[PDB]
RNA sequence: AUACUUACCUUAAGAUAUCAGAGGAAAGUCCUACUGAUCAAACAUGCGCUUCCAAUAGUAGAAGGACGUUAAGCAUUUAUCAUUGAACUAUAAUUGUUCAUUGAAGUCAUUGAUGCAAACUCCUUGGUCACACACACAUACGGCGCGGAAGGCGUG
RNA sequence: UUGGGGCCCUUUGUUUCUUCUGCCUGGAGAAGUUUGACACCAAAUUCAAAUUGGUGUUAGGGGAGCUGGGGCCUUUCAAAA
RNA sequence: ACUUUGCUCGUUCCCGUUAUGGGAAAAAUUUUGGAAGGUCUUGGUAGGAACGGGUGGAUCUUAUAAUUUUUGAUUUAU
RNA sequence: UGGUAUGUUC
């Protein structure tokens, strides 16, 4: 078992990678390689701010997010909308799926239940 | 710019590419190639950064902007991918795909033309 | 793969390496590793703070560079060739 | 058994080695999370960001990345005096395993 | 209610979103709607898309008329006064000086202003079905 | 792996900074292939306090080891 | 070029789309110029598909630069630490202030740095194509000239 | 074949496919086109030539045949109604 | 569902008769597949097939979650 | 059954 082959199954689903910055992926989520490289395509990069008013955010990632060069220049909040990202695997804290796609389906690994049949 | 949608970093040769580090820098560059571990090689990369004090006016509140930023030039570098964070692709190659085409062709019809000399000479 | 023998080539040409901890060191490349040690020959040497001083040698562990920036030429370099046909290789 | 514990992983076969591997997960540090997952139990996870996690394991994994139905995440935000309480509750959620630092079972 | 007439504007903007903006830039820059892409802009059917008078522009692709393109104004005086900001010195859309002056018939939309001021509307559909002839 | 190029800095005096901010002077002994460094009379360099007769550096922590010798 | 002399080497394994069905060498293996379905690649080929393609009826303009000038622009802010002596204020071991002496380090800069803003000059890039100098449009606008660039989708 | 009009020549090594002849009162002439030719780089013999080792170039447009694909039309055949 | 039976309706033809029945079949129409020909367009024009190996390179799996890249010390924290 | 390298002789 590896869950990385789950997750190459997904392959055309609206998904948001939750980055070890804090920011934050929302996209159509294209290949997944063998290291959790995410390639997603219609994506809008989001820093979510902490909701308390004196604590301030990641400042690296603001820097991150500006520099991306998807910002809209009249925009309130760090969002950053841009056609094309490409995610290198360590990055990556968590992966918020999809409600609607069923697990007992996608979560059969065809190896171990191919040796398993076979042995 | 339009990037098509099955376009691994494998397909991006050439293209004009927009790498972001873990400290907040960002690298344009010509992509020249790249490796198992993520390490690019990028042609003409600038670096650019936002100072300290230009950083409070991205902070959530004029309508647009407006960021002076520091960049540097460097050239023909490569890049180590431990610090690579994601890529973004900036501008399309100087060459069209068709125009592309024609010089790879071209390129394979004089290297199989040098290697049957090669040979040939070694026999005599 | 291409980068690090790209790092090969650049021995004896003055390289220019950023380390992880902000420090910038320019100076010829001596020797060069696949694991990228590096081992730069009178090089000056600038602090993250930046102050800059010249050192003789210095090797640092390829670990904690950022980036290296190698000679201007060296994008004529054969091994970026995509169209290529070898010799037949020996037994 | 225990000597294809004790052999070095260069050495064995692969049937040896995804026999060490279901022989880990069944008897093992991560056979916790496996009672979990069949047993069908909430677990609560800790993160090293300092939030919290509280869900119920569908699948899990070798590097302890797990999927996880109802997930719900706590976590607290303090900037001097300052504290709040925040809660979140995601559906179906993919869990890298490198983040983690304890996982307990629910009683 | 009057319509300008604009002769000599480029033909190569294309789609109507961008060459409305890009125009309405040469027209009014740092106007709201052309230094904020990505806003809707208004469709004012039978909101004004700039203030100093300026309620739609309306173009065609058809290939009898090219570089024209029709601008209406809230009112009539407003129609006279857009000429007077020229002052006799010719507006420029790109590398080209635009030509413009009142049109020979009143917009339809201006029609619509000056009546609230559906059977203009049967008319019209019944032209187009004897111009379909 | 491959063993690291520091034939040449042997029984020479040696200044590597351990981690970002110390500075560790001593006489090289030898080395490692994740270039662990075991060096005899070293001092941390700020009233610079010596450390031991023999002590090993973790290679993870050393950034970079210029010679202060001849080489 | 030959030849001879040495010196340094002479290796991680494995694999080549998936699922199902028929056949051949009760469990599984292997195979089938076998057969379905899915996937991927190449090559043709289309969509009233979507975006973009620069004055000459003129001396322009668009996109991106400048590691360009005005420019010492305009507004703020920075330039060591320890020891000893002397005067000195003082609630005070003398905390504050000034002058000299020994030692220790010490990126250059102060015409700098940082904040703000404007004018000007110049580089690269492009169909500077063809037919037109035209009264349109509510179902809002014949997207009904030839190409080119880039994607989206479909078929073979 | 000759003349006229328009536009272009920065084609800057004056058409840039190569060599050779040649040009502004002109846009031209000869030979050649891939196991070949041509241009250029580096050396050392003690100038040049010689060779060995290298990097490139061999193009753009139009036509006839031959052939892959699409759209539309005709005929003929089969099963769906 | 198959087989026999008369009745009612029916695309086309014939007959008993034009009440209606009997018999025949798409031979008239359309859609689907194929062959040939015409027209228009778009692309190619010096290599291609088959066999082969102590042949190169890509991708994938496993060593490999243990200091030198991807299974966390860069959200500046108490 | 090899490769690269070195220098000598002709």
């Amino acid at each position: 078992m590896k869950l990385v082959n789950f997750l190459k199954k997904l392959r055309n689903e609206q998904v948001t990678i939750e980055l070890k910055n804090g920011t934050t992926v929302w996209g159509t989520l294209q290949s997944v390689s063998p290291q959790m490289n995410a390639i997603l395509t219609d994506v809008k990069l989001t820093l979510p701010q902490p909701r308390l008013n004196k604590l301030n955010s990641n400042g690296i990632a603001m820097a991150s997010l500006y520099l991306t060069g998807g910002q809209q220049p009249t925009a309130s909040d760090n969002i950053a909308s841009l056609q094309y990202i490409n995610i290198r695997g360590n990055t990556i804290r968590q992966i918020i799926l999809p409600d609607s796609l069923n697990l007992d389906s996608l979560l059969v690994d065809q190896k171990q239940l191919n040796s398993l049949r076979r042995s | 710019i339009q990037v098509a949608h099955s376009s691994r970093l494998a397909n991006l040769i050439d293209y004009k590419l927009r790498v972001l580090t873990q400290d907040g820098r960002v690298y344009i560059g010509q992509l020249m190639a790249f490796d198992k571990h993520m390490n690019l090689v990028l042609n003409e990369c600038i670096e650019e950064r936002v100072p300290k004090t230009q950083l409070d006016k991205l902070r959530p509140r004029g309508t647009t902007l407006n960021i002076k930023v520091e960049k540097r030039v460097l050239g023909l570098t490569i890049l180590r991918g431990e610090q690579i964070l994601s890529t973004v692709v900036e501008d399309k190659p100087l060459l069209s795909k068709k125009e592309r085409l024609v010089r790879d062709k071209k390129e394979k019809k004089q290297a199989q033309k040098q290697t049957k000399l090669r040979k040939e000479k070694e026999k005599k | 793969g291409i980068p690090v023998k790209l790092l090969n080539e650049a021995q004896g040409h003055i390289v220019s390496l950023e380390l992880t901890t902000g420090a910038t060191y320019r100076g010829k490349l001596v020797e060069s590793e696949d694991s990228m040690n590096v081992q730069l020959r009178d090089v000056i040497a600038t602090e993250p703070q930046g102050a800059v001083t010249h050192m003789d040698q210095i090797f640092v562990r390829g670990s904690q560079i950022k980036f290296i920036v190698v000679p201007d030429l060296l994008k004529n370099a054969p091994l970026f060739k995509k169209n290529s046909s070898r010799p037949m290789p020996p037994i | 058994s225990s000597q294809i514990i004790d052999r070095p992983k260069h050495e064995l076969s692969r049937a040896e080695l995804e026999e060490l591997e279901e022989f880990e997960f069944k008897h093992g540090p991560m056979s916790l999370i496996n009672d979990a997952m069949v047993t069908r139990t909430p677990v609560i996870i800790s993160l090293r960001n300092n939030h919290k996690i509280i869900a119920r394991v569908k699948a899990f994994d070798r590097h302890c990345n797990m999927v996880l139905e109802n997930v719900k995440e706590l976590w607290t935000e303090k900037k001097g005096k300052n504290v709040i309480n925040r809660e979140r509750f995601i559906s179906k959620l993919f869990l890298r395993g490198d983040s983690v630092i304890v996982v307990l079972k629910t009683p | 209610m009057s319509a300008l007439y604009f002769q000599n504007l480029p033909s190569r903007p294309a789609n109507k979103e961008n060459y409305t903006r890009l125009l309405l830039k040469h027209i009014n820059p740092n106007n709201k709607y052309a230094i904020n892409p990505s806003l809707p802009l208004p469709h004012n059917k039978l909101l004004l898309d700039d203030q100093m008078g300026l309620l739609e522009v309306s173009i065609s692709r058809s290939s009898k008329m090219t570089n024209q393109a029709f601008l209406t104004f809230v009112t009539q005086e407003e129609a006279d006064r857009f000429l007077e900001k020229y002052t006799t010195t010719a507006l420029k859309v790109q590398g080209r000086k635009v030509r413009m002056g009142k049109a020979r018939t009143n917009s339809l939309l201006g029609l619509s202003i000056e009546m609230q001021k559906y059977n203009l509307d049967i008319k019209k559909v019944l032209k187009a079905r004897k111009l379909k002839r | 792996v491959s063993t690291p190029e520091l034939k040449k800095y042997m029984d020479k005096k040696i200044l590597l900074n351990i981690n970002g901010s110390r500075k560790v002077a001593g006489i090289l002994r030898g080395y490692d292939i994740f270039l662990n460094v075991v060096l005899d009379d070293a001092m941390e360099i700020n009233n610079n306090h010596q450390l031991g007769l023999q002590t090993v550096i973790r290679g993870n922590s050393i950034i970079s080891l210029e010679a202060l010798d001849a080489i």
